[PDB]
């Protein structure tokens, strides 16, 4: 009967993340903007339940300079608000991924997308 | 792609 | 940068905004019956108007969690706190004094909203 706790990181409820592993709970695990941070995520449609992209399938960590819109808006929110170790799925709503034109035959337009992200390491 |  | 608040019922009448975190031990998490000590500051979401206040009076409030010491919003609120963790919790009708509400001060239907910052506890 266990059910996860589910964080909004916006006001429009269109960043809404469900911890499925909690990170390290120390300031020195929090990523600060402009850290490079190492993920490993898989991008699925919410409605199809589709993968259109996974840094798992390719073997290989993904990483970014965090809070710098080198990444969709609702990966530097999520991100933003993870720490060391932590997994998640995060919920996005088109405005938060890539909006009214989508992306590719993978992205329509205005697609929810669910992205579970757990982010391995930082540094400066 | 603009961006990921 | 905008901040977190989690649903803590299927309803949306008890929603959280944490305004600051509390400690992330489990020996900072309160359980049944603690004795909790906690600040709160409530408010009308309507007209903004503070009806009740245990800051005003300078004194912090003391009851036993998760036993009907206080209204059905709070025990549901405490119960998901740390530690000095701060927050403001929006509360619906049914989460506080409902349909009829509690004096001049609360009238029937009121969304109230709190800020209830934990203090400490003990077992």
């Amino acid at each position: 009967q266990e059910t996860l706790e589910q964080v909004h990181l916006t006001e429009d409820g269109g960043v809404v993340k469900t911890i499925l592993r909690k990170g390290e709970g120390g300031e020195e695990n929090a990523p600060k903007k402009g850290n490079e941070v190492t993920v490993h995520y898989v991008g699925k449609l919410e409605s199809s339940g589709k993968v259109f992209d996974s840094s798992r399938e390719r073997n290989v960590p993904f990483k970014f300079h965090l809070g710098q819109g080198e990444v969709i808006k609702g990966w530097d929110i999520c991100v933003a608000s993870m720490t060391k170790n932590e997994k998640c799925s995060v919920r996005l709503d088109s405005k938060y991924g890539y909006g009214e034109e989508g992306c590719g035959e993978s992205i329509p337009g205005n697609s929810v997308l669910i992205f579970e992200i757990e982010l391995i390491s930082f540094r400066e | 792609a603009l961006p990921f």
